RNA sequence: GAGCCAGCGAGUACAACCUUGGCCGAGAGGUCUGGGUAAUCUUGUGAAACUCCGUCGUGCUGGGGAUAGAGCAUUGUAAUUAUUGCUCUUCAACGAGGAAUUCCUAGUAAGCGCAAGUCAUCAGCUUGCGUUGAUUACGUCCCUGCCCUUUGUACACACCGC
């Protein structure tokens, strides 16, 4: 901590983009869209849009919650002061990313 | 497991890699970003650097 | 009315100086005269050669007095200009920073300069006297 | 591959205690954080785990991350001895 | 009882700039509702944060560039006020892409 | 070289004789004429200056133009 | 005569002086670069060589030249306790044998060998 | 400052060091046109002697031409820091010393002989007749001695 | 010698960043000390080209600075196949460049330096920046390219065609 406001700015930025990468990376199965970082004092909130959110869930804190743990491991923080959070995308078809991914799923499964 | 696997990489094009390739090619290592360059200009707009003039 | 030091056309003011420092011989000489360069480029030391230093000595003091506090590397950049560095462009390097920090002395010894707090020189009364004197003759030598 | 049987045993039990791991993709980097190992190690032994199932392993951005499956922290138990409602992070510890 | 004035900077940086705006001006608000003496939002120099790039990955064709720039806008708002009222201050009016920051000691 | 940068009394002499005429004096006006070269001309231009004879135009480095009085 | 020819040597007088002066001294009466080098962490470089040398010194038949040490470290400097032992000098082909004279002294080992072969064609 | 009166005309072309100084034009320069000595080192002997940089001193004097030969002659004697020079450090374990005319060129000779012995990298450069300071001749310099 | 004025920037705490100010050193550069995570300190980055007074005067000259030799410095583990800097010395070609051909229309051209980029160390490079600041058009299809239209076509992998 403590650096040139402008470069703490960047590296944030690095961190999000990283973070953006590895969803699209983990949750191609889930239907990943974007990630939205909000960093509170204590508690920094990770929300995600994804299509299948209860898939992203698990069943009741499982899939998120390792998550949140790698996140933790990956960048030096404690347990409460990263919280993730999955949430429905507001129409499906008006984003593109998501678009995209189901496109690609679907050439995968074999269709015309 | 072997003595000798090290030659002195504190500096220079061997040590700087960047954080996504891992590369020593078109090194951006202002402002404490270390990306290769065409990574960053793949990735810019996330990184909050917008092309405007 | 009201006799200052900035109403004499510098380098008249300078030579002025130079001429009163002369008269006084009492500058006290660094050693190293005209086996010296004076700048790290000047592929020539001084044509004037005896003499210059007291010169030099005295566009110092003005420039002390012109600015709040002044030190040698400060004074080194404005010094320096230049090096014909070959087929190689131009780029500035600093002058004589040594002669420079004896300049610095000898002005010290005299009572030109003072020493400031924060950092680098200011300039004492007796200085500014001298400074004033000097203008006031000079302005009288173009009347 | 080549490992001191003691620092295996070691990493699986951090493992263990995660349920999760973060490595980088740094071979001769001396020792590993947390862990008192070399990372290689840890990688190998992480490489060897997936191969016979048991771990999820992504290698982005210089960062191998690693997740355990049903079977594979099964496996984890038989190795350590530990019987029943443990660690891991299949569940929470009570309330966070 | 107390009424300790420790004289209170809060820096307010970001890259988006009408949120930020707006954060000032929730500040200001709230800054006039607990009544304090305080310098308005002091807003210092945009630093530009510029990287030059050639277009090409492979340096071949034409010697095309692209300047990718990042803006900063940094203010502060000098608050000479308490204590509680600064951390008051502090857990009410936090919003998102903004770094809020408070210097404390004068 | 081309000459016309030695020295004499007689030369001296001929310069002299003199600063009275020429509209104006210049450096580059002395040589040539086929005066002592440059710095000798330059010299003799002062010389010229001390009392009378040819009053100034100019005064600056190597653009010195001068001319007679009165 | 008395003075043979004239001093092989590196700043004034004479050779008697220069076998027996070790290391530390030979740099104090040598060019920068040198005293540079010796400031510097000096770790496998007057080593293992050296000793080498020293041997072949010790072994040699008398008269006659002793063995050849190879050398990598090219970097290496010509102290005088070596005036005398061939040393081959490492070019990446050919351990190049360089004889080490009273003249070849304070001079890098690298700079006796030559690593390419020189153009010809038109000198 | 003063053009030269009186009858003048003493001596074109001076003979030194084994070497030609040339009348009139400034002893720096006919010190420069010697084999050896240069322009800051020229200025130096100059005002060591305590002659004007002014004067065109093809009609110098005897004496003060004695005193720069002397001081050409000689670095440590007279006060010249001794780290101004052509050569420095040289022999076994000794002192500096510079030359200024035939003797430089004759030094340099010396020198270069030395080197040819050694036969060291710039040695071999030298007797190749080539680039001893590593400058790329890839493109360059295409005609040489 | 003296006068002496910019704008883009950039810059470290797990490293070793910019580094004023003081003393040593002809320099380079050393040292102690700071100030700066930065409209705060470096930094008014008192940058150059410029302006003033003097020295050489149109001579391969004090223009020009190459190749050279030596030493002194620094960066790094390592500097010879000079890394770069500085100090002295050497003084080569070149008196505005033929056939050709590039760039340019206003704060432009050209000059001048700075600046970050790469960077342990190296700027003749580069992206920017400001400083000084003109000449000549403000047209045309002569050339060059390109565009269309009408024409002709044994071409359609399309003139490197058939
Ligand atoms: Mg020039
Ligand atoms: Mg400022
Ligand atoms: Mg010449
Ligand atoms: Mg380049």
């Amino acid at each position: 901590a403590i650096i040139s406001k402008k470069r703490k700015l960047v590296a944030d930025g690095v961190f999000y983009a990283e973070l953006n990468e590895f969803f699209t990376r983990e949750l191609a199965e889930e239907g990943y869209s974007g990630v939205e970082v909000r960093v509170t004092p204590t508690k920094t909130e990770i929300i995600i849009r994804a299509t299948k959110v209860q898939d992203v869930v698990g069943e009741n804190g499982r899939r998120i919650n390792e998550l949140t743990l790698l996140i933790e491991k990956r960048f030096k923080y404690k347990r409460g002061t990263i919280a993730l959070y999955a949430e429905r995308v507001h129409d499906r078809g008006l984003s593109a990313v998501a678009q995209a991914e189901s496109m690609k799923f679907k050439l995968l499964n074999g269709l015309a | 497991e072997n003595v000798w696997y090290s030659h002195p990489r504190k500096f220079g094009k061997g040590s700087r890699q960047c954080r996504i390739s891992g590369s020593h090619s078109g090194l951006i290592r202002k402002y404490g970003l270390n990306i290769d360059r065409q990574s960053f200009r793949e990735k810019a707009n996330d990184i909050g650097f917008y092309k405007y003039r | 009315p009201g006799v200052s030091v900035r109403d004499v056309p510098a380098q008249d003011f300078i030579n002025n100086y130079a001429s009163f420092l002369q008269r006084q011989g009492k500058l006290e000489v660094p050693g190293y005269v005209d086996i010296v360069k004076t700048s790290a480029g000047n592929e020539l030391p001084p044509q004037d050669s005896e003499g210059w230093f007291y010169k030099r000595a005295a566009s110092v003091a003005r420039h002390i007095y012109l600015r709040k506090q002044v030190g040698v590397g400060k004074l080194n950049k404005l010094y320096g200009g230049a090096k014909n560095r070959g087929v190689r462009p131009h780029k500035h390097v600093d002058a004589s920073g040594s002669i420079n920090r004896k300049v610095l002395q000898s002005l010290e010894k005299l009572g030109v300069v003072e020493i400031s707090p924060k950092g680098g020189r200011r300039i004492s009364d007796n200085g500014l006297r001298d400074l004033d004197r000097i203008a006031a003759a000079t302005l009288e030598d173009e009347e | 591959m080549l490992i001191p049987k003691e620092d295996r045993k070691k990493i699986y039990q951090h493992l263990f205690q995660e349920g999760v791991l973060v490595a980088k993709k740094d071979f001769n980097q001396p020792k590993h954080e947390e862990i008192d190992t070399k990372n290689l190690f840890v990688i190998k032994a992480l490489q060897s785990l997936t191969s016979k199932g048991f771990v999820k392993t992504q290698f982005s951005w210089q960062y191998y991350y690693y997740t355990l499956t049903e079977e594979g922290v099964v496996y984890l138990r038989e190795y350590l001895n530990l019987p029943e409602h443990i660690f891991p992070a299949t569940y929470l510890a009570g309330q966070s | 009882q107390e009424v300790v004035i420790h004289k209170i900077r809060i820096n307010l940086t970001s890259t988006k700039v009408k949120q930020l705006e707006n954060v000032s001006a929730n500040i200001i608000k709230n800054a006039e509702t607990f009544k304090l003496v305080k310098k308005g939002p002091v807003r210092l120099p945009t630093k530009v944060l510029k990287i030059s790039t050639r277009k090409t990955p492979n340096g071949e064709g034409s010697k095309t560039w692209d300047t990718y720039e990042m803006r900063i806008h940094k203010r502060y708002i000098d608050l000479e006020a308490p204590a509680h009222i600064v951390k008051r201050i502090t857990q009410i009016t936090i919003e998102p892409g903004v770094d809020v920051e408070v210097i404390i000691a004068a | 070289a081309k000459h016309a940068v030695v020295l004499d009394q007689d030369k001296f002499d001929r310069i002299m004789k003199e600063a009275p005429t020429y509209r104006y004096v210049s450096v580059s006006v002395l040589v040539d004429r086929f005066k002592l070269g440059g710095s000798l001309a330059r010299v003799a231009l002062r010389h010229l200056e001390n009392e009378g004879i040819i009053k100034p135009v100019s005064k600056h480095s190597k653009q010195a133009i001068y001319t007679r009085a009165t | 005569r008395k003075r043979s020819f004239k001093t092989y040597s590196y700043k004034g007088v004479d050779l008697e002086k220069l076998l027996e002066m070790p290391t530390e001294d030979f740099v104090k009466l040598a060019p920068a670069r040198v005293r540079r080098k010796f400031a510097r962490g000096l770790s496998e470089k007057p080593a293992g060589l050296m000793k080498k040398l020293r041997a072949a010194k010790l072994s040699a038949p008398e008269n006659e030249k002793p063995a050849v040490v190879r050398t990598h470290l090219r970097n290496m400097i010509i102290v005088p306790e070596m005036i005398g032992s061939v040393v081959g000098v490492y070019n990446g082909k050919v351990f190049n044998q360089v004889e080490i004279r009273p003249e070849m002294v304070g001079h890098y080992l690298g700079e006796f060998s030559i690593t390419y072969t020189p153009v010809r064609h038109g000198r | 400052s003063l053009v030269v009166q009186e009858q003048g005309s003493f001596q074109h072309i001076l003979r030194l060091l084994n070497t030609n100084v040339d009348g009139n034009i400034n002893v720096v320069y006919a010190l420069t046109t010697i084999r050896g000595v240069g322009r800051r080192y020229a200025n130096l002997v100059c005002k060591k002697a305590d002659v004007d940089l002014h004067k065109r001193a093809g009609e110098l004097t005897q004496e003060e031409l004695e005193r720069i030969v002397q001081i050409m002659q000689n670095p440590t004697h007279y006060k010249i820091p001794a780290w101004f020079l052509n050569r420095q450090k040289d022999v076994n374990d000794g002192k500096d010393y510079h030359s200024l005319a035939n003797n430089l060129e004759s030094k340099l000779r010396d020198d270069l002989e030395r080197l040819k012995k050694i036969r060291s990298h710039r040695g071999i450069r030298h007797f190749w007749g080539l680039r001893v300071r590593g400058q790329h001749t890839k493109t360059t310099g295409r005609r040489r001695a």
